[PDB]
RNA sequence: UAUAAGAAAUUAUUAAGAGCAAGAGAAUUAUUUCAUUUAUAGUGAUUAUUAAUAAACGAGGAUUAGGAGAAAUCUUAGUAAUUGUGAAUUAAAAGUAAAAAUCCGAUAAUAAUGGAAUGAUAAAAGCUAUUUAAGGUAAGAUUAAUAAAUUUAAUCCCGAGAAUAGAAACUCUUGAAGAAGUAAAUUAUCUACCCGUCUUGAAACACGGACCAAGGAGUCUAACAUGGAUGCGAAUGAGAAUAGCAGGAAAGCUAUAACAUGAAGAGAAAACGAAAAACUAUGAGAGUGUAGAAAUACAUUUAGCAAUAGUAUCUUUCAA
RNA sequence: UUCCACCUGAAUAUUCCCUUAGGAAGGUCAAAGUAUUAAUAGUAUUGAUUGGUAAAGAUAAUGAUUAGGUGUAACAUCUUGUCAAACUAUGAAUAAACAAAGAAGAAUUCUCAGUGUUAAAUACACUUCAGGAAUUUAAAUAUAAACAUACUUUGAAUCGGCCAAGUCUGGUAAGCAGGACUGGCGAUGCGGGAUGAACCGAACGUCGAGAUAAAGUGCCAAA
RNA sequence: AAAAUGAAGACAUUUUAACGAGUAAGGAAACGAAAUGGCGUAAGGACAACAAAAGUAGUAAAGAUUUAAAGUAAUUUAGAU
């Protein structure tokens, strides 16, 4: 035998989609050809955060995109997740380009004179990222991140999962 | 595949075929000059193993130059000889004496 | 000398260098251990460092 | 539709005939390897050529009566001081200090010849020949100066690259009268303690098990959580009860809708109820230039998401 | 306590329990899911340390202890022999924890602010060595490490252990009881020791050919 | 594991390299380069001769017994009675 650290297990990253969809199938198939011929980092990049789970893949609202495109006029946003919308603000004109957008969402972005792009038109135009802006949600909002740990701790307590008697 | 990986063997290869024939050579005329010195040395052995043979007739005393050159040397050549004795002499004392201490 | 128990070691010959990367040379390339055929795979893999073939491997 | 390719069939001859499989070879080889033989730049020892001094050692000295050995010619045996051997040393001769053999060292390799296991069959960065010429660092050769030299110079040699041209497609044995392989039974060599379980440890003198068939043991309801797939998303559900529709229907479809969870949090409670339209660090990505040059490697411009940590500011509390 | 192949693969510490045939926190383990990642080390070297073990000592402190001189039994004093788990001046080997360039790879020059310290500061302290601009720059032990490294969540089983020894304690002693470090068996087959859980060699997909390891070469039994 | 290729070929692609012991225990399903791969029992919804008679079956079903073949194995397939 040989004196091995650790013995070979399957890398724990994804290298395609999750689920059946044969839409977010072929998109895998779509990116994973840009990245290996195109060889462009960020085609690498899309093709990676398109493999993460749901959970992986928070949402951004139009007021993230709002903010973050304010000295990004000619730009498009590229988020590779479902985009909300942030009713409690308006909407600047801007181009985005997303996995799904939401009814209310498409609206306000369409109404303010921007275009809602899916990413098959997006490496149709900019296949390796020319005016492109990458973002990605919140992943710590969740509200399941509170409850993780101890909540007898003495410097960052969990949140003491409600139940009986809970006072 | 050795050409391929290192093209210098084929000089190499070369250079040793060289000195194996000429040091092949080179043995074979060695090997001459001591059939013929060897065979001078056995002469004057049965020359004089006529020191069996034969009014006092006491101690046989045999002949000193009873061996013949075989290859000859110029003057400075068999100077140099003589030398050549005495230098291995030396080293001979030199390396006895630092061995026994 | 810490791990004597556990190997045998000394001082190389040219002759055994020689031997040991020609008969047993590999080189570890992409995390794969592909053994010396050619001079071209050790310019790719050792060129920058002013190694191009097998002699100045040696 | 133009071109070699040119299948089948046919004609004259004979070195006159399959497929597949197993076995034995032939020629040239890939990886690994066995046996035998062959050189290992030891200045190691010995390998009859003469003579001398020896540090030690025992014996021997001056007539054929009886023999040994040899065709020798020359020795051997035994009934008062000449001589025998010899470690080491030394002179001259020979010897340029590489022959062969053995021992002591040193290494283990080039190669050649026979095989073995797994293959391959094709032309070569094959090999061979012819040209010009990088090179040969003791050692390719001969020379000369000398010289304890892997020191010098000279001309002869051979010759890498490159260019020009060439040469490989084979035999035999066995098999539907049964090949190769496979299976069954027997024999032989090697090999093999009773399963399940508890246990540090059972083949155990630990327990259950005489044998066979069929049955036989992580399920269902309810609450919470994490996580993978899915719909919608500041909303989601509204197969809450319930009320309607067509169709006759325990199925399906429709109902601006109570409420649940969430969008706001802290406090026992009274009483309250969130911006400096944020800041700092590292960080995803996008362009250009140059070069290696095949991919790629450096310089430079911009961007700053996620995450983490830290800051101001704000809500509630005795206390953040 | 009922099918197969494949991959990874344990445990007997610590805390609490009316706890001792059992539980929960935690360690070891698996599966899922991430992050370009101030986020490598059961190693050595160099440098500055820490410790009080082995050893050593015994008119060096405490304690134990045999004898002999000299001066005034005794006491002083100079020697002598032998000692300490609850004695110590001194003190290793093996070790422990640092450094060997991460406010993000150096450095220098110029400019430089807010608070406070201060007698006052232009000194000093903290503020991304506040901040800002130029120039220079990839250097600073060895070795290894990108299927590296850092993990996050969820959860299983387990916490009766036993063996060895250039180790220790109680015991006359034990195949006895209990420990420190490591390797094992448990969970493990194979070659050897005739036989054997633990010894020695060496850890295992199905095979062919070779060199081997422990150990062997009269026969059983290969040599 | 990494490269290459990738609408359907096929054997769950091609090449290269490393690796493969194991009690308790874990690895649900789906996921084209698949976040392990499969065998078996029964029932339910579909599909099963594409040109208007559309899986097999009195020209012999299921079952039983054996003989051979495929698979590492769970098992499957076919022949004869």
């Amino acid at each position: 035998a040989i004196d091995l650290d650790r013995h070979h297990v399957r890398k724990h990253v994804s290298k395609t989609a999750r689920g059946n969809n044969a839409y977010m199938k072929l998109l895998v198939r779509l990116y994973g050809f840009l990245a290996r011929r195109t060889q462009s980092k960020f085609a690498k990049t899309i093709l990676h955060r398109l493999c993460l789970s749901r959970v992986n893949r928070p949402i951004v609202s139009t007021s993230k995109l709002a903010c973050l495109m304010k000295k990004h006029p000619e730009e498009t946003a590229v988020c590779v997740n479902t985009v909300t919308y942030d009713s409690r603000y308006p909407v600047p004109k801007m181009n985005v380009c997303a996995l799904k957008f939401t009814k209310t969402a498409e609206a306000a972005i369409t109404k303010a004179g921007g275009k809602c792009l899916r990413f098959d038109e997006l490496a149709l135009k900019a296949p390796t990222g020319r005016k492109t802006v990458l973002i990605r949600g919140k992943r710590n909002v969740r509200e399941a991140l509170k409850h993780f740990g101890k909540v007898c701790a003495k410097k960052n307590p969990a949140k003491q999962y409600k139940g009986k008697q809970t006072k | 595949a050795m050409v391929k990986l290192n093209p210098y063997a084929k000089i190499a290869s070369h250079k040793l075929a060289q000195v194996a024939k000429a040091q092949a050579a080179h043995k074979a005329q060695y090997a001459a000059k001591m059939e013929k010195i060897l065979a001078a040395k056995k002469e004057a052995l049965n020359q004089s193993v006529a020191k069996r043979f034969g009014g006092k007739v006491i101690k046989v005393k045999v002949e000193n130059n009873l061996l013949k050159a075989t290859v000859k040397r110029t003057a400075k050549q068999d100077a140099y000889m003589k030398k050549y004795d005495g230098i291995v002499k030396a080293n001979a004392k030199k390396y006895a004496e630092k061995i026994g201490f | 000398r810490l791990v004597d128990p556990y190997v045998t070691y000394g001082y190389p010959t040219l002759e055994t260098v020689q031997k040991l990367i020609y008969k047993r040379g590999a080189l570890k390339i992409n995390g794969n251990r592909m053994p010396i055929t050619s001079n071209c795979m050790i310019k790719k893999a050792l060129g920058d460092k002013d190694v191009v073939c097998v002699d100045d491997l040696v």
